[PDB]
């Protein structure tokens, strides 16, 4: 086999990556905290 | 002189044109060369005889 | 390499040649330089009084 | 170089700045990553949105992302000048970078600095007086057994000569974006002479597993 | 024992490398991954901790520290924090082409490795940096990530275990420093990307007040295939402590240049000679070779006509074995204009913590490019080659070494030749 | 006021004396008679300092910037 | 119980866990030399002056912020920790102009003291020698960005204890500024302390500036006014 298995990278746009990002938004661990919100209240 | 710019105030080349020789040069001429502690003495033969300087 | 006068020189058509760095002073070994500084509002460093005492004086 | 900011409007505030409230949702996932404590870590995804949003950043994308993160404005200053991405600068739609370093150039880079200066006309390090064709030469990329190569914003550009130079060029300055892959055979990572890499079709799943 | 090893088929790590038959979770499962894995994860961390140390793996990333002992303190008993894996996905000192194209086709061994290091030592979710260059291989592997969660893979309970694992993945803002260990872990944070102090380790104090670990690309892929083999595979190739595979990348002036997978030790002029074409006009065409990255000094003809290629062998070489950029260069190049780019790069990439890898760069470029000019005299450069002595052990990160190194290995081989360059300047304005 | 000096009528305004412990001073001080004021030598303070606390995970020490 | 041993040069000595190897060398007496520790500001391993070699260690050990384990030997004056200080003196010294007439803190400097006591005297890399142009900071402070060695004191203090966060590190390599980027008028209270806690002449008072020179004027006892705190 010399068949190229990839070209599922050809039709990147600008904003796919946080395209991504906002669709595996949910099922996720509920962001451990560190006291307050920031060090700096 | 001296292979030291620590102690001998370097040519102007160096004193100029150079850091490290401006530094000795300034702190050289104004704190003045720092010298270990002691107590010694010394004498030549001056054309009087006996120079002693302590 | 004589040493006289104790006079002055200033730059090719340039300024006073002087910085008011006070190494002259610093190393005078009779106190004989006063040099009393101010800058001026042109931003190169300048004095008030040069002061050498030809009495001082050891050469 | 230049780093001081020099004001010079389209730039100092008021400087008029927007998102999308749909790229506002996208801000929503950048600080839903990261856990609590530490909301000013997404500085660095926020500022690529940034970027990904308008093509060179003013001063007033960082005084809105200094609103929007409780960010101190200094840091955004100095991650902006900082890194290697964020042209502060304004630059072509597209831009062109140039790697060329150590395997790059020993292997001829310099045909291909001719051709990129005698194609387009301007120098490099420097813009040109129309868009999509500002140029500097740049670093590794990582994809080093190729040639020489070109990086447009988001594509790559590997394995070329001066002659595919100068087609890619005027296939750009009619606005038909080449295609994303190499040119002149290895599509992929390939020994492109005997290829005696692995060429049987793998076992899988198949082979020995131990204490199952 | 054998002759020291040779690349037999299906003791590969991985297929697929380039192009090959599948991309998708049905391709790894195709190809052996989500096979097996779940008895083993629930088997017990301390039995892949002892298959890992068993195997010997020696750490990638150019490092060369004992990966099963890093991990072994790694399994510290828990605190009131979460402890995390880190994945650095860079391919800095140019001419590695390391693992761009592992990134491309096969994400999902190091999903598989990164699931067994975060059950293996107690760690709760891993961060992977990537190269921010690589936007449609992040893309790639984005969507890799995507059907690994949908398939209801991992996540919050993976595989429906007792155990909740999840992966999020930064896209690098660029920068070569980001790729080394602590500049990495404030490129995280927030700030600018530059190292801290080493007795507060990462391992002690890492992200953000966290004992973390943050591994390579290589050690994280190559785990779950030695957890699901058997003991001591990985330390049945070549020599004993400097065992099992490697990627053999080869850039620069060679016939077709590419990238193989190999066993740990394989002769260097065989290697070149059988799998990416020859050298350029022949064996006696050549001049050097620089193996070990950009962070190693060079090795002349004569000596790496028959230098096996092994880390205990180039250790004797006295030369850092790095990863990836094993290339060549020929003879009538200008290689003293070669490694003055490569300073270049060291100038145009370093932060400012430390004063002197900043001054001793700055000082090498100039001095080097007096020397491409060959004007100065040769006690100027044996004194460039007492500072070259003089920056390495004075910094935070190897920067500065791996900067001192390449001038160190020139002036070493190729002094007759400098004398050459300052001699023409000096008949040029004679 | 000829040449603006510090014109001084102060013998004694030039003089300093090196001493080793506060009690040299004291019988040196009442030996040559005149009037002392001693003040209190005041030490530095050792002061903790630690690495992981300046980059702990829930404390308020962050610096944010390096 | 609570007494770690060192042997400062042989010496031993008792000293407190969680300190550095600078609180042990100052009990004993030992100056280490050293430019961006301060005894009342966070630490970060900037200088590297502060070099020391401990025996059976083949790299050479920041001792700004370096902790105390069990049971130390501590050489202060080996051969590697003169050549090491030597080094980064030499280092120093190239991307500082020729100003120490000039320059404010001619009896207070600190790259002269430490370069005479502990550095070379024959420099090296005979050209180069960057020229960083400064910005408008205030009418408090003279600023001259080109002496400035990077040191990061200012940057820590400013933002821990003053908390303006506005001092900021614009670049890499030799081109890196300090200060804030776009030319903002450096006002809050505290503005002044600024000018002595900078180790070399960068900054400097604004009415002092040309006037006069420390090993003039005579020091004197006095306490604060106009506020209660003293
Ligand atoms: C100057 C420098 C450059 C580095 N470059 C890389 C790199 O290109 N790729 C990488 O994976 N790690 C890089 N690292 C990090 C180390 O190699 C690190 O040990 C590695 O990520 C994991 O090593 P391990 O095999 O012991 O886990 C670099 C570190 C330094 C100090
Ligand atoms: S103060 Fe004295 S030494 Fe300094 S520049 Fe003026 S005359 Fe020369
Ligand atoms: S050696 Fe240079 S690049 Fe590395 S941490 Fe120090 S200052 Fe930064
Ligand atoms: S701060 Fe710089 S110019 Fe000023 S006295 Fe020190 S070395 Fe000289
Ligand atoms: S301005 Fe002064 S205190 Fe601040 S980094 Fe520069 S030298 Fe240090
Ligand atoms: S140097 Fe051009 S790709 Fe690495
Ligand atoms: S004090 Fe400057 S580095 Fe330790």
């Amino acid at each position: 086999n010399t068949t190229y298995k990839n070209l599922q990278h050809h039709d990147y746009s600008t904003y796919t990556f946080l395209d991504l990002n906002l669709d595996l938004s949910k099922f996720r661990m509920p962001q451990p905290s560190s006291g307050r919100e920031s060090p700096r209240h | 002189k001296v292979d030291d710019a620590k102690v001998s105030p370097p040519k102007r080349a160096e004193m100029k044109t150079s850091m490290e020789s401006l530094i000795h040069h300034f702190k050289l001429y104004t704190e003045g060369y720092q010298v270990p502690p002691g107590a010694t003495y010394t004498a030549i033969e001056a054309p009087k005889g006996e120079f002693g300087v302590y | 390499r004589f040493r006289g006068e104790h006079a002055l020189r200033r730059y090719p058509s340039g300024e006073e040649r002087c910085i008011a760095c006070k190494l002259c002073e610093a190393v005078c070994p009779a106190q004989a330089i006063t040099i009393e500084a101010e800058p001026r509002a042109d931003g190169s460093r300048r004095t008030t009084r040069y002061d050498i005492d030809m009495t001082k004086c050891i050469y | 170089a230049l780093f001081v900011h020099r004001d010079t409007p389209k730039n100092n505030p008021e400087t008029p700045f927007d998102f999308t409230p749909e790229n506002y949702k996208r801000i929503e996932a950048i600080v839903k990553n990261y856990p609590e404590g530490h909301k000013a870590a997404a500085v660095l995804p926020v500022l690529d949105l940034a970027q990904r949003q308008n093509g060179w950043l003013p001063i007033s994308a960082m005084n809105k992302v200094a609103e929007i993160l409780q960010v101190p404005p200094m840091r955004v200053y100095e991650v902006a000048t900082f890194y290697t991405m964020y042209n502060r600068k304004p630059v072509g739609k597209y831009h062109i970078q140039v790697c060329t370093t150590t395997p790059c150039m020993l292997r001829n880079s310099d045909s291909i600095l001719e051709a990129i200066q005698k194609k387009l006309g301007i120098k490099v390090g420097e813009t040109t007086p129309d868009k999509l064709f500002t140029l500097i030469e740049v670093e590794c990329l990582g994809a080093c057994v190729n040639a020489p190569m070109v990086q447009i914003n988001d594509n790559y550009y590997e394995d070329l000569t001066p002659k595919d130079i100068e087609e890619i060029i005027d296939e750009l300055k009619a606005g038909k974006i080449p295609k994303p892959g190499p040119r002149s055979g290895r599509f992929s990572c390939e020994p492109a002479g005997g290829l005696t890499s692995l060429t049987e079709p793998p076992k899988g799943p198949g082979f020995g597993v131990q204490a199952g | 024992k054998t002759s020291f090893g040779s690349l037999k088929d299906e003791d590969r790590i991985f297929t697929n490398l380039y192009g090959r038959h599948d991309w998708r979770l049905k391709g790894a499962q195709s190809r052996g991954d989500w096979y097996k894995t779940k008895e083993i994860l629930l088997k017990g961390p301390d039995w892949i901790l002892g298959e890992v140390k068993t195997s010997g793996l020696r750490g990638r990333g150019g490092a060369g520290f004992p990966t099963g002992l890093k991990w072994s303190f790694m399994n510290k008993p828990s605190d009131g924090r979460p402890k995390y894996l880190v994945v650095n996905a860079d391919e800095g000192e140019p001419g590695t082409c390391k693992d761009r194209e592992i990134i491309r086709h096969d994400p999902h061994k190091l999903v598989e490795g990164c699931l067994v290091g975060g059950r293996a030592m107690g760690a709760r979710a891993a961060y992977i940096y990537i190269r921010g260059e690589f936007y449609n291989e992040a893309s790639n592997l984005q969507v890799a990530i995507r059907e690994a969660y949908e398939a209801g893979l991992i996540g919050k309970n993976a595989c429906g275990s007792g155990y909740d694992f999840d992966v999020f993945v930064v896209r690098g803002a660029g920068a070569y420093i980001c790729g080394e260990e602590t500049a990495l872990i404030e490129s995280i944070e927030g700030k600018q990307g530059k190292p801290r102090l080493k007795p507060p380790f990462p391992a002690d104090v890492g992200v953000f007040g966290c004992p973390t670990t943050v591994a390579n690309v290589e050690t994280v892929a190559v785990s779950p295939t030695i957890c699901r083999r058997g003991g001591a595979w990985f330390a049945s190739f070549g020599r004993e402590r400097n065992s099992g595979t490697k990627l053999f990348n080869i850039s620069g002036h060679v016939n077709n240049p590419c990238t193989v997978e190999e066993e740990m030790s394989v002769p260097l002029k065989e290697l070149i000679e059988k799998h990416a074409g020859g050298v350029t006009g022949g064996w006696d065409n050549l001049l050097a070779v620089i193996p070990g990255g950009s962070s190693t000094p060079l090795i002349p003809k004569s000596v790496c006509e028959t230098v096996l290629m092994d880390f205990d062998a180039l250790i004797q070489a006295q030369t850092g074995l790095g990863t990836a950029a094993v290339i060549v260069m020929d003879r009538s190049t200008d290689i003293v204009k070669a490694i003055a780019r490569l300073i270049e790069f060291y100038k145009h990439e370093s932060c400012g913590q430390c004063t002197p890898c900043r001054e001793g760069v700055d000082w090498m470029n100039k001095v080097m490019a007096r020397f491409v000019r060959g004007d100065a005299r040769p006690a100027e450069i044996d004194s460039l080659w007492e500072i070259s002595k003089q920056i390495e052990g004075h910094t935070i990160c190897a920067l500065g070494d791996g900067a001192a190194w390449p001038v160190q290995g020139l002036i070493r081989h190729f002094r007759p030749e400098l004398e050459e360059r300052m001699q023409r300047f000096a008949q040029q304005h004679q | 006021p000829l040449m603006g000096w510090a014109s001084t009528a102060d013998p004694l305004s030039n003089l300093v004396l090196t001493f080793s412990t506060k009690e040299d001073a004291i019988a040196f001080a009442e030996k040559n008679g005149w009037s002392y004021d001693v003040e209190e030598r005041k030490v530095p303070k050792p002061k903790s300092k630690s690495y992981g606390a300046n980059f702990s995970w829930n404390k308020r020490t962050r610096v944010s910037t390096k | 119980s609570n007494l770690i041993e060192v042997f400062v040069d042989g010496q031993s000595v008792m000293v407190e866990p969680g300190t550095t190897v600078l609180q042990a060398c100052e009990k004993v007496g030992m100056q280490i030399p050293r430019f961006c520790y301060h005894e009342r500001l966070s630490v970060a391993g900037n200088c590297r002056m502060c070099l020391v070699e401990i025996e059976k260690a083949p790299k050479v050990v920041a001792a700004c912020a370096m902790p105390v384990m069990k049971g130390w030997n501590i050489l202060t004056n080996s051969e590697k920790t003169k050549k090491a200080r030597e080094g980064v003196m030499e280092f120093l010294l190239a991307n500082h102009p020729l100003d120490c007439p000039i320059c404010d803190q001619g009896g207070e400097c600190d790259l002269q003291d430490q370069s005479m006591m502990f550095g070379s005297d024959r420099s090296r890399f005979l050209e180069g020698k960057r020229a960083v142009e400064d910005k408008n900071i205030g009418p408090l402070v003279k600023t001259i960005m080109t002496r400035c060695i990077q040191c990061t004191r200012c940057i820590r203090f400013a933002s821990e204890i003053a908390g303006v966060d506005d001092l900021g590190t614009t670049g890499r390599g030799n081109d890196m500024q300090v200060g804030t980027y776009i030319e903002k008028m450096f006002m809050s209270e505290l503005s002044g302390n600024i000018i002595d806690i900078c180790p070399v002449g960068a900054l400097t008072s604004k009415p002092y500036a040309f006037t006069a020179r420390p090993w003039e004027t005579r020091k004197t006892e006095s306490i604060d006014v106009m506020d209660a705190v003293g």
